[PDB]
DNA sequence: CAAGACCAATCTTTACACTCTGTGAGTATTAAAGTTACCTATAGCGCCAAGTGCGCAAAGGATGAGCTAGTTTTT
């Protein structure tokens, strides 16, 4: 299961607002090891990068975890939020983006992915399906 | 059976026309905007025809303060129908009063017969205006033509 | 649109006054040797030299920059796709009718005005040095100091190419005005010029009423305009506007109907009627029509009586061809719009038939 | 460091007032509807505040023209924080420009003397208008002053 | 004769300062990053140098040719 991933796109009945398959493809599809960040590091790079005082970054992040106390975050969670800090940015273009995606990361792993698409011409011009193909 | 609809700073126009309408008219274009704009245009026509809240649609540009949106009701058949003689009615009576009421009184002797009772064609003309101040006006103060239509 | 330095550089002013900015020179006004002064009347038209710096400068601002500040719906004049038919066409839905003029429109616009209007659009910054703006240095070349207006100072004048757009847009803000105070009332609003249009598709007498022209004066104060009291017009179902005759009968629901007079037509039914009945074209040429080829026009003599027929031809075939185009520019407008009385589109069709008969009757006879 | 919210001719209120404010407010009764109006009321201004297109809310009685809706802001600790001779700042400066004076401006140099009291109190008024056409009014025509509230 | 009613956009947001790290009572008090950021374009005709011009408007041969110009509105 691990090694030869299935997806499955539906067009029709889709939402774009949620980038759930982006994230799982962006983090499937990886070639570092994410555990080796020290939090405690980049916590101080970033309280030294914003501060009028010494030690007032990581005194309000400490006074958050003490009412927000829930459960650890997961690896997966983890990488997509260093992901997210890394980049810039946040019916057709979703899913010529994922078709990109996938092809540009599956060239330096061996994961072959298997992806399903559903009536992907929905709602589209025949000349916007060309250029999409 | 609309015949002429009309869209004057709303949206995406700033003056388009519509008429010349037939049984199986068929929109094509690559502009989906336009046409989900003409949808929403007509809906809140009709919303408002109805007496029913909902909000003012967009102007395309601030450099103006008003917006009108005119519908055009080819009102020939249901004139034959009440005018005549045979049909004696609530509803026609009621029909006549409303709509070919006050534009048949102030004509003469000489336009009703053979000028307008031969193959004239009845028109009905209905323009909505959207103010700056979110406000809308009618061109005719009556609900029950509006009712009626 | 926002212009600047290097826009005035490049764009505004490539060879006229390039010689003035490398030197550190400010930028001249218009000399009192450089302007005409034709009267006409009681009016008085300035025109400028055809080879002068500021020609030259003022068209590059009509086509450049004076193009693109936007404007007001309810100006259809001198503006791209506007006309006097499209001035006249939206008052079709209405039962009263009332006419207003604003007394001298283009010699009551203050320059400051004009000055604090385009200031939004023009970079603020010294043009040359420290002696002289960007907005001052473009602005001396639309104004003018009127000899015989000596006490107002100096103004736009009359017979300048940008004088129209200028007008446009320092009256946009009036137009805004008017159009808000009329959409309350529910009554339809166009301007051409300087002549406002008022139709009431109610029945109401509130265009009869002075309060209408009391609130239009207190509009039009703020700016220091004010209207004509001989010009005012107000009626009922039927509205004569330089021969245009507009017509509702009135009614919920009903759509007017637009024509032109017969007085309108009188000349071309003259002309049509002599060149019928075998009038020499001369007399055609100098009675009907006010053109006449002066002996002075004539630069050499070479042959005597072969240019005045053929100008004279040429004339009249230009004037009826000028007219067949006016009367079917009227049928394009019924075609888009639908609103002109059937009879009078017979009539037309019938006097168009007419005018291509004779244009072909006297190529004909010019060729034989 | 709000007191005063009033009601007059809206959905189920006449003139209706709350103020005397505490920390800690329960609202309890049989009338549900009542409760949820004035959720509405709050809801509506504040849509209002941050220029948000909403349907206007309903008349309790059309023998009427107008409904109003007043908010009072308690502005002390602002105007004790704005006004020292400590804050140099651009946030500082510009609430005083926009929240306060134009106040102080109109007062001779025996008001001020006497409005520095340690036991005042500092107020800010609002007012929203509805007319019968939809209309919006404002007492305060400037949207920066409504933004920064 | 005077008169309430004096446009939209001008790029967009967002946000405490200090020594004290928790608190502030000016006679008249925004501002600096970030992200963009817009397009204007040509007239008679032909020729040779090919657009930055020159010549000519008799051909043609480098300054006799010859030489018109629409309607309506504002005004």
């Amino acid at each position: 299961a691990t090694l030869y991933p299935f997806l499955y796109i539906e067009t029709r009945h889709i939402d774009l607002y949620d980038w759930n398959p982006i994230w799982k493809l962006i983090s499937n599809l990886n070639s570092f090891n994410f555990d080796d960040v020290d939090h405690d590091e980049l916590v101080n790079f970033l309280d030294e990068k914003i501060s009028s005082r010494k030690g007032d970054y990581k005194k309000y992040i400490d006074r958050v975890v003490s009412v927000i106390d829930t459960k650890p975050y997961t690896y997966k969670e983890k990488v997509i939020n260093y992901i997210k800090v890394a980049i810039k940015g946040d019916s057709n273009k979703f899913l010529e983006t994922l078709l990109h995606l996938l092809i540009t990361l599956t060239r330096t792993e061996f994961i072959s992915p298997i992806v399903y698409i559903d009536e992907p011409e929905v709602g589209l011009h025949p000349k916007l399906a060309e250029s999409f193909v | 059976t609309i015949e002429s609809i009309r869209v004057k700073n709303l949206l995406s126009f700033d003056d388009v026309i519509l008429r010349d309408f037939r049984d199986i008219n068929c929109i094509i274009g690559r502009n989906n905007v336009g046409k989900s704009n003409l949808l929403k245009v007509i809906r809140y026509f009709y919303a408002k025809l109805e007496n029913k809240k909902v909000i003012p649609l967009d102007f395309h540009t601030n450099y103006n303060a008003v917006g009108e949106i005119t519908f055009t009701f080819d009102t020939t058949r249901i004139k034959k129908i009440v005018t005549s003689r045979k049909n004696n009615g609530r509803f026609h009576k009621h029909i006549y009063n409303t709509l070919f009421k006050s534009s048949s009184v102030k004509l003469n002797f000489e336009e009703l017969i053979a000028r307008k009772n031969s193959t004239n064609k009845s028109f009905f003309s209905l323009t909505l205006t959207i103010c700056k101040d979110d406000s809308v006006m009618w061109s005719v103060d009556d609900p029950k033509v509006r009712s009626l239509l | 649109i926002l212009v600047d330095k290097v826009f005035y550089e490049k764009i505004l002013s490539v060879e006229s006054f390039k010689e003035n900015i490398i030197t550190q020179s400010a930028i001249p006004k218009i000399s009192n040797k450089e302007v005409r002064l034709i009267s006409s009347g009681s009016k008085i038209f300035y025109a400028i030299n055809n080879t002068s710096p500021h020609s030259h400068v003022q068209l590059r601002l009509n086509r450049f920059f004076l193009s693109h500040i936007p404007l007001n719906s309810a100006a259809k004049a001198f503006v791209r796709g506007g006309s006097y038919l499209k001035y006249l066409e939206p008052h079709i839905y209405g039962s009263s009718y009332c006419r207003l003029d604003i007394s001298s429109f283009f010699n009551n616009i203050s320059f400051d005005d004009v000055k604090q209007s385009l200031s939004p659009y023009i970079k603020d910054e010294y043009l040359i040095g420290t002696e002289q703006k960007l907005i001052d240095a473009i602005l001396n070349s639309v104004g003018y100091e009127s000899p015989i207006r000596k006490d107002k100072g100096m103004i736009i004048p009359m017979g300048f190419r940008t004088s129209p757009a200028i007008s446009n847009i320092v009256f946009r803000k009036m137009d805004l005005l008017i159009q808000d105070f009329c959409a309350k009332k529910g009554v339809i609003y166009s301007r051409y010029a300087d002549d406002m249009l008022f139709s009431n598709p109610r029945e109401s007498k509130l265009l009869m009423s002075d309060y209408f022209i009391d609130e239009i004066s207190s509009l039009l104060s703020i700016m220091g305009f004010n209207i004509n009291q001989s010009k005012y017009i107000s009626r009922e179902k039927e509205i004569s506007i330089n021969g245009y005759v507009i017509e509702n009968k009135g009614g919920n629901g009903s759509i007017g109907t637009i024509r032109l007079s017969k007085s309108k037509l009188n000349t071309v039914l003259k002309v049509t009627h002599a060149l019928a009945q075998n009038i020499p074209y001369k007399n055609i040429c100098n009675k009907y029509i006010k053109v006449r080829l002066k002996e002075k026009n004539i630069k050499y003599e070479s042959k005597k009586d072969e240019f005045e027929k053929k100008y004279y031809r040429d004339q009249l075939i230009n004037y009826l061809g000028g007219y067949r185009s006016y009367l079917i520019s009227l049928v394009k407008f019924h075609s888009e719009y639908k609103c002109v009385n059937s009879d009078f589109i017979i009539q037309i069709n019938g006097i168009l038939n007419d005018i291509q008969n004779h244009i072909q009757k006297i190529k004909k006879n010019r060729r034989l």
